[PDB]
């Protein structure tokens, strides 16, 4: 229970969730210049509306 | 009658709507002649004899004329009507309504703006220039000189040497 | 007026088209290299345009070395056009 | 850094009677090999035919590597009595294709620097004929053919000219009788179906070679063994519409750099894809690398070597 | 200081202030000199040559280049640290009000148990 | 806007929470719209009919996280004493990560990372003291 | 020791097996060759 | 002040035009001309109203360099139509 | 500049300089104030002492302070419809 | 490409000098365009269908980016008047200026072109130029680091190591791993700019040398992880020790030179009372290490890439500074403690 599973489950907890977060960037967006430029539309709006700076 | 430059600035934006919208490179190409030719009047009204006609010589009678070749070299597809296409008409109507709604606010002087700067009226204050100089007048009256800016002449000549050499090597 | 002078020519030009229209009732990429060189030379012409209108107040000795310099490189660009341009 | 501003330049002191000639695809029996030796009357240099020990024929120093040191399980006598499952089969032919490609690069390097006519016995544009003949019978699996085609598309396209002069010999179907009369006993008792398919595949190899506007001359068994007839035919025939006539400044300089280095030319020859008849085992690779380093030939490699040469420390 | 105020912009070494005296046979110079010898050991690993230590005698070029550039690089190090301290001491002398002095005390502190 | 974020710090000083719950929806809503804007780059099928469908699932759930977080913080403040504590927001942080398991029928994921989400939510109110600074000049 | 089966896991494809984009093929060894054809090539006139 | 309010709004339309793509690639280079056209009006008026004399040469130099990017980048457009059939932003191989 | 120019000079960049002719800039009276204020290092880096002189320089190019002033006069002149209004010109 | 190829390469070298020695805002625009017209031919070279796609993607994402810079140049005529590259003055101008610089250096919302452009180069010599081009807009940022609003510069640094730390995980292409290694290191570049201008340029000195050593180790042709795998057993075994040493230094590890920039980035940031931001920098730095960790398993482990074809002839590449610079890239921890002052 503990000395092999539960006490181990601190760093494998930050690997199983880390690889899930890793897959959401590499395999995400199957090529296409179209998709990357659609995301740049939002980034300017975040800096102007969502973040209060000028 | 009261305004001279302000009427031409509306036609300037009017020609620019066919760029955010996609009306093919044929009709989209036609926009730069409309916006360019009227755009000269915006420059010319405040002054600049040489610089005002440079748009006609390079931007209109050089830049877009080379763009006339490329439309035939790549993607010709026999020119089509820019009204039947989906989302193209939607982008055109939303493009004009962003500017034409501001035109209605010009009346009663003050208009609402996204920028912090106010517009007000500015008809006689639009030029905002006195007589001052008489003989060899205007800052744009002697616009370009080889003296003082000697370094700028060398690099411009260097960059135009690159263009001829590089484009020949690609093909 | 310049605006009144220009618009009169175009409005009479449009009217001539309607006369004929309304009244009666019953490949190769070698051309591209020529077009590009036109643009690149005309920009050197654009830099060499002020010469008769510019040289009035500025010092001649400072200008002489710089004025010829643009034309020399304009010939060097044509010197690169001699090392096999093509069949054109 | 590469020097092009210097006196040594491409196209200069070349092209005038310096074009490469090839006598390739002439059955299992070496009939083209004898005629190529007499064909070096007009040509300056003549190259030997490639075998299993062809890459190690010059390489570093004189003598060739012994059996396992050169390539693991590679013998021409072993292919005569070919066995299915665990053996040579394909990995000998992949080594044979790599060896012919390596000697072609050096012959092209000999052609570009100092204009001399080099005649090659069996070129790289003849190995696919030798593979497809064995494919008709149950010897090579379908997956190994796709491994061959991937190397074929990459390595060939990098070299600009195929061959200016091509010699294709079509002999009688009773060529096996001529092979039995030969001095080699191990080469004897070869399959008649493989030799017949080799002549059939050569018929569909000369036509695509002629389609690329390369000069080809056909010679029969009665027309074979002639020095005066072969030399006069090549000299009279003019090169036209071929891909050999390329740019002297841009094209010739780029092909020279790839042919100059042996490691650069064979860099694309090794495939990342794994195959059962390709020897993937790392355990055998570690022992082979240890024996090659312990060998008195290369050992330390590149010019300076202890107990072999050693001229100066600096 | 990052931005120049008294020092001249774009210098070969310093030239404005030369009096500092560079280090002679320093332990810092010996480590950069060791790396010059170390670069002449792993170069024979790239181009396969017999013996890393007892191989080609072009190693002298690698040692000298690390020493020559390193001597100039350490000269700037002694210069820049001096200017950093010079502007620091001048800031205290000119202002005086920013710096405060305190000496000799008898203050009670909390004692820990166990 | 940073002015919306500055309003969030002024309310918990007293006892009133009726206007605090209304302010929490705008924080979670606007932050959800950022992720909703990047999801358009994934290429949506057809037009408008499925375009609103992708924006609907992302924005409504993200606003729900902030709204419950604002509610649970005030329930934990009214019950018992103590004005502001990292332990007080840790209970509210667990409830915010609990509703992620209601999005998909799997019972875990949100409940599996409930301690992970609860600790990170507590870290925001760990920096109410002078000890923590996100951005600084001198 | 690592075998050929271990090398196929880190082979040129997507490093990470694909979730949605798996149609993208591996690139060639020394710069890919694209379409040889799909061109006009020589004009005809009557 | 008043004239600048319209051409700044014209600048934002040309900015979005660069960032927008639907099938055709030619629009971007047309928008690059328009962006430099809108910058040309903004530069000229500031020097013409508030006199400089020396600095009035700067937009003339700007006019030259505007065409340099609109020719050397325009030359790359033709190279796409040599490799592919017609110019498309939809037609790309890189990942 | 990350690397400064030594010996040879190629500038003519800043406002209020040796002009092409004898003709001066339109804001040259206000241009001199900003140069004379920010010539020292501890003036623009602090940006508190030169606050008054910069705002007068900002008034010259944009003319925003004069535009709002003329806006109030022109509106009030329009507001006097069917009322007493001054006319002399 | 004969003699004139060196001249084309010289104009990139001369192009950065124009950016380096500058006082005029239009002069750096000329300097950026000197690079624009000179990198594209080396991006093409052999002319490939993948090279045509990469060069067009390199042009369109960068030419529009520099056009946003020219707007900020023209706002410097409308507001503040003077043509000097000392301060940005207006907050309205800075918003368009910093985003134009982010299109080349910040990368957090503008990374999209990098993994496709870096992969699209057919030659190893073109890989050096993209890691050398990043020096040019850094000279601009070092000039105008005050006045610019820190709220929308530090977001370009925090998010970049997040997308850089996840964007290399699902990549086997060797050029693509180094493409996201840029964005990961660019977060450290756009973090020292608000907090003390020094060591920001030393971050380049560490990075550019470390990346130039990396691609020159790939002069023996390798484009994928599996193609770099067959190097220990079939090819030169002693060469892979230097590949191991450079990859270990790419991530944050103390006995190597690559930890020495990471020293002062946190040190100068902690002096400005900020603790919550440098903590996030250190945890995301672990994600960067993972790509190099998997790539060191081509050098340490067996992995079975023996193959039938074997090389006996000695390899002779270009290798300009592939022997002197890796020695500085492997060990400079004791060599450079006081050298922070020497750079700037």
């Amino acid at each position: 229970l503990l000395d092999l599973i539960w006490l181990e489950a601190i760093l494998p907890k930050t690997i199983s969730l880390a690889q899930m977060k890793a897959s959401t960037l590499v395999t995400n967006q199957k090529g296409l210049i179209k998709l990357y430029f659609l995301s740049f539309l939002i980034t300017i709006l975040i800096s102007m509306i969502l973040f209060n700076f000028h | 009658m009261l305004y001279i430059v302000f009427i031409l600035s509306v036609i300037f934006v009017m020609g620019f709507v066919g760029f955010s919208s996609k009306p093919s490179p044929i009709y989209g190409g036609l926009g730069l002649i409309v916006s360019g030719g009227v755009g000269c009047g915006i420059v010319l009204n405040f002054g600049g004899s040489f610089l005002g006609l440079m748009v006609f010589l390079i931007y209109l009678g050089g830049m877009m004329v080379v763009f006339g070749y490329t439309t035939a070299m790549a993607t010709e597809q026999y020119p089509e009507i820019w009204l039947s296409n989906k989302a193209v008409l939607g982008a055109f109507v939303t493009g004009l309504l962003m500017e034409f709604f501001m035109v209605y606010y010009v009346l009663k002087d003050k208009e609402v703006e996204v920028v912090f700067e106010f517009n007000g009226l500015g008809d006689w204050v639009i030029y905002d220039t006195g007589d001052s100089g008489f003989f060899s007048e205007e800052a744009m009256g002697i616009a370009a000189l080889y003296s003082y800016g000697t370094w700028l002449v060398i690099v411009t000549g260097w960059s135009l040497l690159i263009g001829v050499v590089v484009i020949m090597e690609i093909t | 007026n310049l605006m009144l002078a220009l618009l009169t020519n175009f409005t009479l030009a449009t009217l001539l088209v309607i006369i004929a229209f309304w009244l009666p009732q019953l490949f190769s990429m070698k051309f591209f290299l020529v077009a590009i060189t036109f643009l690149l030379f005309d920009l050197e012409i654009a830099l060499l345009l002020p010469l008769p209108w510019a040289s009035q107040t500025a010092n001649l000795n400072t200008m002489l070395t710089m004025a010829l310099f643009l034309i020399i490189l304009l010939a060097v660009s044509l010197a690169y056009e001699w090392t096999q341009k093509g069949l054109e | 850094x590469x020097x092009x501003x210097x006196x040594x330049x491409x196209x200069x002191x070349x092209x005038x009677x310096x074009x490469x000639x090839x006598x390739x695809x002439x059955x299992x029996x070496x009939x083209x090999x004898x005629x190529x030796x007499x064909x070096x009357x007009x040509x300056x240099x003549x190259x030997x035919x490639x075998x299993x020990x062809x890459x190690x024929x010059x390489x570093x120093x004189x003598x060739x590597x012994x059996x396992x040191x050169x390539x693991x399980x590679x013998x021409x006598x072993x292919x005569x009595x070919x066995x299915x499952x665990x053996g040579n089969s394909y990995r000998l032919q992949a080594w044979l294709y790599a060896s012919r490609l390596l000697q072609y690069a050096d012959a092209l390097e000999h052609l570009l620097s100092t204009g001399q006519g080099v005649v090659l016995e069996r070129s790289i544009y003849s190995d696919f004929v030798f593979l497809e003949a064995m494919y008709r019978q149950g010897f090579i699996r379908k997956q190994c053919v796709d491994h061959y085609n991937q190397v074929k598309k990459v390595t060939i396209c990098e070299y600009l000219p195929p061959h200016v002069v091509v010699y294709v010999d079509v002999p009688v179907p009773e060529v096996q009788s001529r092979i039995q009369k030969k001095g080699n006993p191990h080469e004897m008792k070869i399959t008649s179906a493989y030799l017949q398919d080799i002549e059939n595949a050569y018929k569909g190899t000369f036509l695509p070679e002629m389609s690329e506007k390369c000069e080809v001359l056909q010679y029969s068994a009665w027309e074979a063994q002639d020095a005066e007839k072969v030399v006069e035919d090549i000299e009279y025939l003019k090169y036209d519409k071929g891909p050999w006539l390329d740019q002297n400044d841009r094209n010739l300089h780029k092909l020279r750099m790839l042919v100059q280095d042996k490691l650069e030319v064979l860099n694309y020859t090794s495939i990342p894809v794994f195959l059962p008849e390709v020897t993937v085992g790392a355990h055998q690779s570690d022992q082979v690398f240890q024996e090659f380093t312990e060998l008195p030939g290369r050992k330390y490699r590149a010019g300076y070597n202890e107990d072999v040469g050693d001229k100066w420390i600096w | 200081x990052x931005x120049x105020x008294x020092x001249x912009x774009x210098x070969x070494x310093x030239x404005x202030x030369x009096x500092x005296x560079x280090x002679x046979x320093x332990p810092r110079l010996a480590f950069v000199g060791f790396l010059g010898y170390c670069s002449g050991l792993i170069d024979n690993a790239i181009r396969r040559r017999p013996v890393l230590l007892a191989g080609l005698h072009r190693q002298l070029l690698y040692i000298t280049s690390f020493v020559f550039v390193g001597y100039y690089l350490l000269k700037r190090q002694d210069y820049m640290y001096a200017v950093r301290d010079h502007d620091m001491f001048s800031y205290i002398k000119s202002h005086x009000x920013x710096x405060x002095x305190x000496x000799x005390x008898x203050x009670x502190x909390x004692x820990x148990x166990x | 806007a940073k002015t919306v974020l500055r309003q969030y710090w002024d309310i918990p000083e007293g006892t009133e929470c009726h206007r605090k719950t209304y302010a929490t929806t705008s924080i979670g809503g606007a932050a959800g719209l950022v992720v909703s804007a990047y999801s358009v780059a994934l290429k949506t099928p057809t037009s408008f009919l499925e375009g609103v469908a992708r924006t609907g699932r992302y924005t409504f759930t993200a606003a729900a996280i902030g709204a419950i977080f604002g509610l649970t913080s005030c329930i934990s403040a009214q019950v018992r004493e103590k004005p502001d504590d990292p332990l007080n927001y840790l209970i509210g942080g667990c409830a915010g990560g609990l509703i992620l398991g209601a999005r998909t029928r799997s019972y875990g994921i949100g409940a599996a990372a409930c301690a992970y989400m609860g600790l990170t939510a507590a870290l925001v109110k760990m920096g109410q003291l002078e000890g923590w600074q996100v951005f600084a000049e001198p | 020791q690592p075998d050929v089966e271990w090398a196929e896991q880190y082979g040129g494809a997507v490093m990470y097996p694909t979730k949605e984009t798996a149609h993208w093929k591996p690139p060639p060894w020394n710069d890919v060759d694209p379409p040889k054809d799909t061109l006009v090539s020589n004009l005809t006139l009557n | 002040s008043m004239v600048y309010m319209n051409i700044m709004m014209a600048f934002t339309v040309s900015l979005v035009g660069l960032l927008m793509y639907r099938s055709h690639l030619m629009s971007s280079l047309l928008c690059l001309e328009g962006m430099m056209l809108s910058l040309f009006v903004m530069a000229a008026l500031t020097i013409l109203n508030s006199h400089f004399t020396l600095a009035s040469m700067m937009p003339i130099i700007l006019l030259v360099f505007a065409a340099c990017e609109a020719a050397l980048g325009l030359s790359l457009l033709v190279m796409v139509s040599n490799t592919y059939g017609t110019d498309y932003v939809q037609n790309l191989n890189l990942l | 500049q990350k690397r400064l120019g030594v010996d040879l000079d190629r500038w003519m960049t800043i406002q209020s300089a040796e002009q092409p002719h004898k003709i001066p800039s339109r804001c040259h009276a206000f241009e001199k104030e900003w140069i004379e204020c920010a010539h020292g290092i501890g003036s623009i880096r602090a940006e508190k002492e030169c606050k008054i002189e910069f705002e007068d320089f900002r008034e010259c190019l944009l003319r925003q302070k004069t535009m709002k002033r003329l806006h109030a006069i022109r509106r009030q002149r329009e507001k006097l419809i069917k009322e007493g209004k001054y006319t002399p010109p | 490409n004969p003699i004139i190829f060196i001249i084309i390469l010289l104009t990139i070298m001369l192009g950065t000098i124009i950016v380096m020695i500058s006082s005029h805002w239009l002069l750096v625009w000329i300097g950026f365009e000197m690079n624009m017209l000179a990198i594209i031919p080396i991006m093409m070279k052999n002319h490939n269908p993948r090279a045509t796609e990469a060069s067009t993607k390199y042009f369109l994402t960068q030419s529009t980016a520099s056009m946003l810079l020219m707007m900020a140049v023209i706002i410097n005529l409308m507001f503040s008047g003077q043509w000097t590259v000392m301060k940005l003055f207006n907050p309205m101008a800075s918003m368009l200026m910093t985003m134009a610089l982010a299109m080349k250096l910040g990368m957090a919302p503008f990374h999209f072109w990098v993994p496709e452009v870096t992969q699209g180069i057919p030659l190893s010599s073109g890989l050096i130029l993209l890691t050398w081009q990043k020096l040019a807009p850094m000279s601009v940022l070092y000039q105008i680091f005050p006045s610019i609003n820190l709220n929308l510069i530090l977001t370009l640094s925090v998010l970049s190591i997040l997308i850089g730390g996840w964007g290399g995980l699902n990549q086997t292409q060797l050029r693509k791993i180094m493409a996201y290694s840029s964005i990961a290191h660019m977060g450290w570049m756009t973090a020292v700019l608000p907090y003390n201008p020094t060591m920001t340029l030393l971050n380049l000195i560490i990075y550019i040398i470390m990346t130039s050593t990396m691609f020159t180790m790939f002069m023996a042709n390798s484009t994928t992880t599996t193609l770099s795998l067959s190097h220990t057993w079939n090819k030169t075994p002693i060469m892979t020790v230097l590949i191991l040493a450079t990859l270990l230094s790419m991530g944050g590890l103390p006995p190597l030179s690559g930890f020495m920039p990471k020293w002062m980035i946190i040190q100068e940031m902690t002096k400005n009372n900020s603790i919550i931001l440098p903590t996030f920098m250190a945890i995301t730095a672990l994600l960067n290490l993972y790509f190099y960790m998997r790539l060191t398993y081509s050098t340490t482990l067996t992995m079975f890439p023996s193959t039938n074809n074997m090389k006996m002839k000695w390899q002779f590449p270009l290798m300009k500074k592939m022997t002197f610079l890796p020695t500085m890239v492997v060990l400079s921890t004791m060599m450079l403690p006081l050298t922070p002052m020497l750079s700037v």
